[PDB]
């Protein structure tokens, strides 16, 4: 046979908590004996997360649906199609993202020092950087991983409170090319 | 496991080049593909060997020959051209008892 599989799109970028539909096309000219599958490659076992949408097979498309994609679903996959005594495959990459959209803020006065302590905290993916707008004093920024694999990023700024000044913490998610921010009025 | 050697091969245009794909286990139901890597490391099928026959995808210069010991195969590019330069591998599939796919490491061809 002349049987081949093609992948029109090699990289899928997916919001955490939304679905993907990973696609490989195949040569219909080269139906009962067709076997299409998806493996996650990490070993490469068959995916238990993806459902083959088998109604697309007649159109020459192997489409695999994964609901509610999580950080652990990121990585490389192999679509495989076997047709009689022939087979072919392609690799696909799922990149995941989660916007740092919910930013929790806190204001406290630090006992003894007279300084104020400002905190911003947000969860997202991949790792964000934080800066504070028009502030010369560096903040202390750190992260942990959440049970679902997100980053929880916390930035803490300690300084003498200057009159009528609001402070804005800016989360930069480089991979998303996204800036999100929150304003703190002390 | 599969090996694909030599890891590097350099020949002049017109040479009939050979890589050897060597399988730890041979079975009559095994199907063997010869792939080329794209610039993004995607696999692209060049030829296949199944049921004792070599089948090229789109260029008949790509020929697979099973050697007498059944486990070694010559992956031959007849009449090499500069455009053949790239990375290649071999891949095997078995269906029984369970599904199993293995790939060799890549090998680089340079045609000058």
């Amino acid at each position: 046979m002349l049987f081949t599989v093609t992948a029109p799109k090699e990289v899928y970028t997916v919001d955490v908590g939304s679905s993907v539909s990973l696609e490989c096309d195949f040569d219909r000219r080269e139906l009962e004996g067709i076997r299409a599958s998806l493996q996650k490659v990490e070993t490469s076992l068959q995916s238990e997360r993806a459902t083959l949408l088998e109604e697309q097979l007649p159109l020459g498309k192997a489409l695999f649906h994964i609901p509610s994609v999580q950080v652990r679903d990121s990585g490389q996959y192999r679509c495989l199609v076997i047709c009689g005594a022939a087979w072919d495959y392609k690799y696909l990459t799922v990149k995941v993202k989660a916007s740092y959209m919910r930013i929790d803020t806190r204001i406290l006065e630090v006992p003894g020092t007279g300084e104020v302590q400002l905190t911003c905290q947000a969860r997202g993916y991949p790792l964000a950087e934080v800066s504070w707008q028009n502030v010369s004093v560096p903040a202390n920024t750190s992260h942990i991983r959440t049970p679902e694999g997100l980053y929880q990023v916390t930035s803490v700024l300690r300084l003498k409170p200057q009159p009528s000044r609001n402070f804005s913490c800016m989360f930069w998610n480089a991979h998303m090319k996204e800036l999100t921010s929150a304003i703190i009025d002390p | 496991s599969l090996t694909f050697y030599p890891a590097w091969l350099t020949v002049s245009e017109g040479a009939n080049a050979t890589f050897t794909c060597s399988l730890s286990n041979w079975s009559e139901d095994l199907m063997l593909n010869w792939n080329r890597l794209s610039p993004s490391n995607q696999t692209e099928k060049q030829a296949a060997f199944s049921n004792g026959l070599s089948q090229p995808v789109q260029d008949a210069r790509f020929q697979i020959i099973q050697l007498p010991n059944r486990h070694d195969f010559h992956m031959n590019i007849l009449d090499t051209r500069r455009n053949d330069s790239g990375i290649y591998l071999c891949g095997a599939i078995s269906l029984h008892p369970k599904l199993k796919i293995e790939e060799s490491p890549g090998a680089e061809l340079v045609v000058t």
